[PDB]
């Protein structure tokens, strides 16, 4: 459970999306950007907190942050 | 001249004063 | 000398406290305070 | 989804071990606490203070009863030169009859530990004289912990719960703390010398059946108040007055002689007396300085707001710009916790630099081994209390700071130009590191190759010039206090240097440790120790201004204090918060006082043993801290048992072993990290999983413990290694070549 | 990437052999093997003799055999 | 601007040094 | 070996008895045996005695990028 | 603030806050909220030397 | 300071002169020694007196701080050097050793060339020049 | 719900656990043209099947480590399920049946802050009060 906030900052790129090993991020339709897209967090209790996502953003003091909260039995990611 | 036997058991019974004392704060404190 | 002794008062009384407190008591104790970190909130 | 922690629900539902443990290290953050307000959050800073007072209480409390009990108080008191003082007695079930026979020492017939506290040396100069009156005094600390045990408990309830207006009340506790907390306590302790210690320094038997009818001066009562104030100090104590005695002994309970005492090498209680009677009169005044209720007083507010200079334009106070620091400070506790701490570890550090120089208690110069521990002591509590003081400063930036209150004060004129600060200290650091290690590695080569006539030897001048300003003729500078013909050392208009023919002639004795001679092998350590504090104020001080964030991670205040990191991405950043330069602090900390206390143990080394010109010659290089020090005086301590025997220091010989594995397992958290453990973790619990006969099955998954506690983990046991290690050596190596 | 591994195998057996060179030449002209070869007991085997610089010639101490 | 009152407290602190250093290379009593 | 055939060893059986307390590792052969390079000063064994410092500065140095 | 121009950055959070760079090209749809692409000649941490910024925290330098 | 005698009056160096071999080192430096204030132990020392070391206590930090501000300044001034020619890049990785010593030349009166970079305000970047973090 | 071959596999140690059939279990199932052998992601080589391929994964990330692995096959028809103990089967990877890195209508803005992140509040301001600087509802 941690928290995957998406700022106006975007480019829609679409690299945080590629990164992400547990599918949290997915592009949805926008206007803010040429590419008309954004990325967005619907899975975030998927999140395991890699911030592999971050590693990929682009845009100068990146857009997407991963905000390390209350870690449950799959944000550790625990096959026992 | 040390301290006499029963004064270290009087120490015993009084420093079980502040032993519950204890317990009245730490419960307090909602442990 | 060869054995624990007291010259000070109630001479008998580390005898049976250091036992006590230090591998008597604390596994009653480890258990209780167990008990109390793994409570399921119901 | 445990009961336990009940204070942070999301810690509770943590199905891994990591919540028993994070549990512990966030129980007392109270200001984190899930359904927290602030009116909550004082009353529980407020019951906690109690528990914690009363611990101290019942702590001392265990000092006296055990000295009471199983110490040698009585027997110590007729001899407090040539006999030790037992801390308590041992039961240790398991020593065979060499450790029996070898822990049977200072005149006990059981198993004992001498006392290295000095609380022997304390008790037997505030006046006390009977095993009796120790335990009473044990006995009235453990109910004096119980009112406050109590006290605790009844300012929890809701009738006499304290409200969130009392406890911002910031001018009435500084008017009561400085007027009744410290000036009526020092008052008091003046009045527990002028009545029980003087006189029971000189003889006579003053007790609680006793007080009340024996005046302690033939003219008390009536001098004070008509102002014939003199007559207190009319004749003092001689010089060949022996302690504890009335042989030699005078009258006078307030007099100021200034030096030793010339048979306890210690301060004149007389003097004493008349110090906190001084400083009461001081605290007291000083706590009538800030109005509560009677329009008559200071407003610390308005003493930040005031731009008027008596008319002239000003930005405040010392034309600094100071508005909305009091409503920062009342509003901020870890800035109060980190003045305090602040605080608290100056006079730490000034407790050791002058209860070593300016021995308190009598015959505490003699007993060398006490005197050694209770400097190093100090120091090692000062320093913490000054990486918790930067600790709560970073707190204090992240949480509890804004920059709207703060707009164009002192505070935000500092992060404009943090970067300003932080290079100034990074340059000292470089020039004092450069220029100590190149000066001292170049005395190593030198020695090394026989030419230790070419050493850069820099005499220290500028503090001969402070022993020769404050009386030491040794060097010769001859000024101000070393020139009898000055206008200080005779204050020409009035004469009243009553403190000055004391003070010269104890200054000037070279058996003592006021103002020890000082040589080139003590200018290089200043300089080490200059360059410590230095970089361990940089790297906190660093940590306090980039806690807000820097070009790294511009975002630093959302993500807390103590948090990992924030990825691989942008290069890495390992040990990024500000939690991280506390944690590298503290290395530099302890690093920095093992090289304050080592200077202070080998030069006092030196000077007990006679051997002084050891220290002397051998200290400019750096084979000689190492062999001189370290290899020379480890002899003792490591020979406390060998296959031949043991001794009494067998049991530091033990911690001085136990504290190298303590500081070798630190590396273990330190050097390795989580993701191997895990990956470890993952195996053996694939392995219980698919054995038979194991019944049992973890209720919260095992994890490699995270990333942020095992710098934590391995912290603890650096700092534990590095102190029973340390410890050991001091004790066994003062408390082996003497008494 | 196998042309380059043989090619820098040359390259380091050129490395071994300067090095195995300059322990031979050192055990020519530098050292007491002639002294030591007379007598293998009480003269210390010693090549790499010091440069009197630095006050550093402390190092070059007595083998035996002047 | 001219620098009025961060000179006249480096200087004040300046001289309160030179004043120490005049006792210190032994030139005022 | 002397005259008679009785061998006396470098340190003399120390290993048998003290080598089995990891306090007789710390003085039996740390400590002991570390004689030869403290006091090497002023000696032709000098350098290794600032080697031997050499090696605990780099150790305590490595500390600060672990 | 057209393209060539060189131009100083008033973004607190950003790498290159009070520092220089060209503009590399301006959008033109105007609803993009961050038009302008402004390149820098020092890369900011293992990465990029470019990044889009709006028309109100840019003054150009020249 | 007035414990600190010269070697020439001191008798704990005079042994040092007395068992001292030659062989480059203990002789031609340690005559040089005898003219130092030297301690109660035979050891030469830096002592800060008056103007009996005024002079000595500022030649070696004259030759060390001109010295120190020409690597520095030479170091500086080729910086600007290749900034301004727009190829500082590579300009650093492959330094250009003719024009890296035309400015250590300009370096060799360097203290007066720094007091003309202030006195034109040239010297000192102006505060929001300066690539920062939020603060 | 399910269904497929299962894999050409001698098993494995690093499959799954206690956990799979206690708290909840994954299954990715995909359509391969030809018979070759890829890489496990829980340690070993399989040989994929003919027809629909099933394989029952202990977490998450291992399915969509199996998945990019696929599409390195040039297998771009897989679906990944979550099987909890009781027995139903969710369908949760792609969720809309269209891959994430496409963009779809009718998705959300979901978790995104109308703002720069550098205007984030300052902890102060949310002190004693249930929120966080980042959720922040301040622009
Ligand atoms: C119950 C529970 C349980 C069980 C059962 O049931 C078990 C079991 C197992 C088996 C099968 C195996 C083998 C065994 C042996 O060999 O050896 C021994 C050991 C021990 C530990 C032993 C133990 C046993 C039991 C526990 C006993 C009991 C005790 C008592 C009861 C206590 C007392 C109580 C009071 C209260 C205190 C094991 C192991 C391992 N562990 Mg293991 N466990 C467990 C627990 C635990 C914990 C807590 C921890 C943390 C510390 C761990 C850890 C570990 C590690 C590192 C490892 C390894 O290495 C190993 C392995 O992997 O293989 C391969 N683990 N495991
Ligand atoms: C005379 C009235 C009085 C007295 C005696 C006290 C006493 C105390 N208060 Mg209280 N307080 C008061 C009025 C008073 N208060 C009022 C009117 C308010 C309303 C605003 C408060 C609100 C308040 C709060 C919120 C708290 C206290 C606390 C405390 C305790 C301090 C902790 C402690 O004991 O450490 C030690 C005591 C010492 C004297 C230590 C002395 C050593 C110091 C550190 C060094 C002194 C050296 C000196 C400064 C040198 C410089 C002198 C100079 C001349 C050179 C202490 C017993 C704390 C507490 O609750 O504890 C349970 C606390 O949380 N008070
Ligand atoms: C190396 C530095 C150093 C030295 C020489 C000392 C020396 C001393 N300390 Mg210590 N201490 C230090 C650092 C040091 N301290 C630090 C950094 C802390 C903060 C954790 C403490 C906290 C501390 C406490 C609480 C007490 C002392 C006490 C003492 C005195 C008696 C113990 C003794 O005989 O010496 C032995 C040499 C040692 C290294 C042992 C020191 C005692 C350790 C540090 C206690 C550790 C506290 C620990 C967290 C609680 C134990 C857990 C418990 C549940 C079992 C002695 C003068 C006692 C005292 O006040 O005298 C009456 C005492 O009550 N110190
Ligand atoms: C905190 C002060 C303190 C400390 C460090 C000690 C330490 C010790 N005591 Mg104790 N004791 C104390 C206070 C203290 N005592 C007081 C006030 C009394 C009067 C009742 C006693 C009476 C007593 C007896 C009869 C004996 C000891 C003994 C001992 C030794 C073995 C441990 C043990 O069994 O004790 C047992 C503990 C008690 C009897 C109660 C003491 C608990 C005190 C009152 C409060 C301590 C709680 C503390 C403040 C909270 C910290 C907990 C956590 C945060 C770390 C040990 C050196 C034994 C001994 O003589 O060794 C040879 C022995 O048998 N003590
Ligand atoms: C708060 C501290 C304190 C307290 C409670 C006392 C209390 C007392 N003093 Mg005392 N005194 C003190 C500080 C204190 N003193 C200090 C700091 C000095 C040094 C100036 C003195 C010097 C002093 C003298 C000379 C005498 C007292 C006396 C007394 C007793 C009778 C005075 C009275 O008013 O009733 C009384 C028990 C008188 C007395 O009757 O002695 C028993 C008396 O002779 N005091
Ligand atoms: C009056 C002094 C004082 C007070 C009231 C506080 C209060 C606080 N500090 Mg702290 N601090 C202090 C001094 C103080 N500090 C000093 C002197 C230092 C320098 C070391 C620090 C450095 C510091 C850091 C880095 C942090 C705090 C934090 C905190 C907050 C949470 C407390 C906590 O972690 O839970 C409870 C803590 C524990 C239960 C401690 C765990 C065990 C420790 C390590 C002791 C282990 C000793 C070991 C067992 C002894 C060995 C026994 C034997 C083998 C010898 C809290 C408000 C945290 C914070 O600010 O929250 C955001 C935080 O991260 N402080
Ligand atoms: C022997 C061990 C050792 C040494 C020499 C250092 C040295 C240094 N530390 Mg370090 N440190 C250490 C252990 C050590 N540390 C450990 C275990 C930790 C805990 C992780 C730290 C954590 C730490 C932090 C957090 C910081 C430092 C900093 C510094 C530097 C500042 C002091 C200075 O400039 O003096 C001068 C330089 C020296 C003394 C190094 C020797 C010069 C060499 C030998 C030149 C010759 C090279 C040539 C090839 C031969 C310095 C290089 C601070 C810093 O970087 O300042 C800006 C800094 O912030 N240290
Ligand atoms: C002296 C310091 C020290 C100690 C004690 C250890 C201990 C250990 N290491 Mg470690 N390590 C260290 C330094 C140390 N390391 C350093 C400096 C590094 C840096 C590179 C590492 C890197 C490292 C790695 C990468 C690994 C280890 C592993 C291990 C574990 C090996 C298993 C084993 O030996 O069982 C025996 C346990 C001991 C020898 C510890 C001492 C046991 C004492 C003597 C008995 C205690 C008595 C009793 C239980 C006390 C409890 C009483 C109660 C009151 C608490 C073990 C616990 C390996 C592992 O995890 O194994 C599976 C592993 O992979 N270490
Ligand atoms: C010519 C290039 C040059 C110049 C003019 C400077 C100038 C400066 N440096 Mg710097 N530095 C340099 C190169 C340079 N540095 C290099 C290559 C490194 C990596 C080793 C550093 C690492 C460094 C640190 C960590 C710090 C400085 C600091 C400083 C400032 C004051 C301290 C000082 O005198 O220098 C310090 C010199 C060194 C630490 C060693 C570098 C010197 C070598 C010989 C460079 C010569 C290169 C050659 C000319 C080409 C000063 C403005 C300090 C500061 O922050 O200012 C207050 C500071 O903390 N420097
Ligand atoms: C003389 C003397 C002394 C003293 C000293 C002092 C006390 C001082 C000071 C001083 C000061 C108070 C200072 C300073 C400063 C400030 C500033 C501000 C600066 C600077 C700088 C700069 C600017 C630099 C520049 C440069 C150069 C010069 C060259 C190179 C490049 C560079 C850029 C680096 C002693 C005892 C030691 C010794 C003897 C005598
Ligand atoms: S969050 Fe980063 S990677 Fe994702 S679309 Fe926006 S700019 Fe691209």
């Amino acid at each position: 459970s941690h928290t995957v906030k998406i700022y106006d900052t975007c480019i829609g790129c679409t690299q945080c999306v590629r990164a992400c090993p547990t599918d949290v991020l997915e592009m949805v339709p926008w206007d803010g950007c040429r590419a008309g897209q954004i990325a967005s967090s619907p899975r975030t209790e998927d999140c395991v907190g890699c911030k592999r996502c971050e590693t990929a953003c682009p845009t100068d003091f990146l857009s997407i942050r991963v905000y390390l909260g209350a870690e449950t039995t799959r944000s550790m990611g625990l096959a026992y | 001249m040390s301290i006499s036997d029963t004064q270290v058991y009087i120490a015993l019974v009084v420093a079980l004063v502040p032993g519950f004392l204890a317990w009245r704060l730490a419960t307090e404190l909602y442990k | 000398m060869t054995q624990l002794t007291g010259d000070y008062a109630a001479s008998w009384l580390p005898w049976i406290m250091i036992p006590l407190v230090f591998y008597i008591l604390p596994f009653p104790v480890f258990a209780i305070l167990f008990l109390w970190i793994q409570k399921e909130a119901s | 989804a445990t009961k336990f922690p009940k204070f942070s629900q999301d810690l509770a539902n943590d199905p891994t071990t990591r919540r028993i443990f994070y549990a512990i290290a966030t129980a007392h953050d109270f200001e984190s606490h899930d359904g927290m307000t602030e009116e909550n959050l004082y009353q529980r800073i407020f019951a906690s203070h109690f528990g914690h007072l009363a611990i101290i209480f019942l702590w001392a409390s265990g000092i006296l009863f055990h000295v009471a009990w199983q110490g040698n108080f009585e027997v110590w008191i007729k001899d407090p030169v040539h006999v030790r003082p037992i801390a308590h007695a041992i039961w240790d079930a398991q020593f065979g009859p060499g450790a029996i026979k070898a822990f049977t020492q200072a005149g006990a017939r059981n198993p004992v530990d001498i006392c290295y506290s000095g609380v022997y040396h304390w008790w037997y100069t505030i006046g006390l004289r009977t095993n009796t009156e120790l335990y009473v005094g044990a006995l009235f600390l453990i109910l004096l912990a119980a009112v406050f045990l109590f006290a605790g408990w009844l300012h929890l309830q809701p009738r006499y719960r304290p409200n969130l207006g009392w406890f911002k009340n910031s001018e009435a506790r500084l008017n009561h703390h400085l007027a009744g907390l410290f000036g009526v306590s020092s008052l008091a302790w003046a009045g527990h010398l002028v009545h029980v210690a003087i006189p029971e320094s000189r003889g006579q038997h003053v007790g609680w059946d006793n007080f009340l009818s024996t005046p302690p001066h033939p003219a008390g009562l009536w001098a004070f108040f008509t102002g014939n104030w003199g007559a207190y100090a009319q004749n003092p104590d001689t010089a060949e007055h022996v302690f504890s005695t009335s042989q030699g002994a005078g009258t006078a309970i307030l007099t100021f002689l200034g030096g030793f005492h010339p048979q306890t090498q210690s301060l004149w209680l007389t003097d004493m007396a008349h110090h906190h009677l001084a400083i009461a009169v001081v605290l007291i005044i000083a706590g009538h300085m800030y109005r509560t209720n009677w329009r008559i007083g200071h407003s610390i507010k308005e003493m930040m707001d005031s731009k008027t200079f008596f008319g002239r334009k000003v930005e405040g106070p010392f034309n600094l710009p100071h508005q909305g620091l009091y409503e920062t400070v009342n509003n901020s506790l870890h800035f109060q916790l980190s003045l305090a701490l602040a605080c608290l570890g100056v006079a730490s550090s000034l407790t050791a630099q002058h209860m070593y120089s300016m021995p308190p208690y009598a015959f505490i110069a003699k007993d060398f081994t006490t005197m050694a521990a209770l400097y190093t002591h100090h120091q090692y509590i000062a320093g913490f209390l000054m990486v918790g003081a930067f600790s709560h400063a970073a707190i204090f930036w992240i949480k509890d700071y804004d920059p709207e209150q703060n707009k164009g004060n002192v505070l935000e004129r500092v992060l404009k130009h943090k970067e300003a600060i932080i290079a100034h200290l990074s340059w000292v650091s470089l020039f004092l590191g450069f220029h100590t290690l190149g000066l001292y590695v170049h005395n190593d080569v030198e020695v090394a190759f026989g030419a230790a006539d070419k050493q850069i030897l820099i005499e220290p001048v500028f503090a001969q010039f402070i022993q020769s300003a404050n009386g030491k003729i040794l060097y010769g500078f001859h000024t101000l206090l070393s020139n009898p013909d000055s206008i200080a050392f005779t204050a020409w208009p009035n004469h009243a240097n009553v403190w000055l023919p004391g003070w010269l002639d104890a200054i000037n004795n070279g058996t003592n440790s006021l103002f020890l001679t000082i040589g080139p092998g003590d200018f290089y350590v200043h300089h080490a120790i200059a360059l410590g504090l230095h970089v361990t104020t940089l790297i906190l001080v660093k940590g306090a201004l980039d806690a807000r964030g820097s070009k790294l991670m511009p975002d630093k205040k959302d993500f807390g204090y103590a948090f990992p990191c924030d990825g691989p991405g942008r290069g890495g950043t390992c040990d990024i918060s500000a939690w991280d330069a506390s944690y590298l602090a503290v290395f530099w900390m302890l690093n920095t006082l093992g090289w304050v206390t080592f200077y202070w143990h080998w030069k006092h080394l030196s000077i007990w043993q006679g051997n002084v010109a050891q220290f002397n010659e051998s200290s400019t290089y750096l084979m000689g801290w190492f062999r001189d020090y370290l290899w020379a005086n480890s002899a003792q301590l490591i020979n406390g048992y060998n296959p031949y025997g043991t001794n009494n220091l067998a049991v530091w010989a033990w911690m001085f072993l136990f504290g190298h594995l303590a500081w070798a397992v630190s590396f273990m958290f330190l050097i390795t990290w989580r993701g191997y453990w895990q990956e470890l973790i993952e195996t053996l619990a694939w392995a219980h999983e698919q054995t038979p006969l194991s019944f049992g099955y973890w209720r919260d998954k095992p994890v490699a413990l995270s990333i942020v506690q095992a710098r934590l983990v391995g912290l603890t046991h650096f700092t534990v290694g590095y102190i029973a290690t340390y410890g050991a050596f001091l004790i066994a190596s003062t408390a082996s070549k003497f008494g | 990437i196998s042309r380059k591994i043989f090619a820098a195998h040359f390259g380091h057996l050129a490395v071994v052999f300067i090095w195995l060179s300059g322990m031979y030449f050192h055990g020519a002209r530098f050292s007491n093997f002639e002294a030591w070869m007379a007598n293998p007991t009480g003269i210390k085997p010693s090549a790499q003799v010091v440069w009197p610089i630095f006050g550093q010639e402390i190092l070059n101490g007595d083998m035996g055999g002047g | 601007p001219p620098y009025t009152f961060r000179t006249a407290w480096a200087l004040l602190l300046l001289a309160i040094n030179f004043i120490v250093a005049a006792y210190y290379f032994h030139i005022i009593e | 070996v002397g005259a008679d055939g009785v061998v006396t060893h470098i340190t003399g059986g120390n290993f048998a008895t003290s080598s089995i307390t990891n306090n007789g590792w710390l003085r039996d052969f740390l400590w002991a045996q570390s004689t030869q390079v403290i006091t090497s000063y002023n000696t032709s064994l000098s350098a290794y005695g600032l080697m031997f410092l050499g090696g605990h500065f780099i150790f305590g140095f490595s500390l600060m990028f672990l | 603030v057209q393209r060539g121009s060189k131009v100083r950055i008033l973004r607190p959070e950003s790498y290159w806050f009070q520092d220089v760079g060209t503009v590399a090209s301006i959008e033109q749809g105007g609803t993009s909220r961050y038009p302008v692409i402004v390149r820098f000649d020092k890369v900011n941490y293992a990465g990029v030397n470019t990044n889009n910024f709006a028309q109100d925290e840019l003054v150009e330098v020249e | 300071n007035t414990t600190l005698v010269p070697c020439y009056k001191s008798p704990a160096f005079v042994e040092r002169m007395k068992n001292a071999p030659d062989s480059y080192y203990t002789t031609k430096p340690l005559k040089a020694y005898s003219q130092l204030l030297c301690g109660e132990d035979g050891l030469p020392r830096i002592a800060l007196d008056r103007l009996s070391l005024a002079v000595d206590v500022a030649i070696p930090i004259a030759i060390f701080l001109y010295t120190a501000g020409f690597i520095g300044w030479s170091g500086r001034s080729y910086l600007q050097a290749i900034k301004k020619q727009d190829k500082a890049e590579e300009k650093e990785v492959f330094i250009d050793v003719p024009l890296f010593i035309s400015c250590m030349v300009m370096a060799l009166f360097w203290p007066m060339a720094v007091i003309k970079e202030l006195l034109a305000g040239e010297l000192v970047a102006k505060d929001e020049e300066i690539p920062i973090s939020v603060r | 719900t399910l269904s497929g071959q299962t894999p050409i596999f001698g098993g494995s140690t690093g499959g799954l656990l206690k956990k799979a059939e206690v708290e909840e279990k994954y299954a990715i199932t995909w359509t391969s043209p030809k018979e070759q052998v890829f890489e496990m992601p829980t340690g070993g080589a399989a040989i994929m099947r003919q027809g629909q391929n099933l394989l029952y994964l202990a977490r998450k990330e291992q399915c969509i480590a199996l998945g990019g692995q696929l599409r390195k096959f040039k297998i771009t028809d897989y679906k990944i399920y979550r099987i909890y103990p009781n027995g139903e089967t969710v369908y949760i990877h792609p969720a809309d049946g269209v891959f994430p890195e496409k963009v779809n209508q009718g998705r959300e803005k979901v978790r995104y802050n109308d703002r720069r992140i550098g205007q984030n509040p300052s902890p102060s301001k949310v002190k004693f009060s249930g929120i966080a600087t980042y959720d922040a509802p301040n622009s």
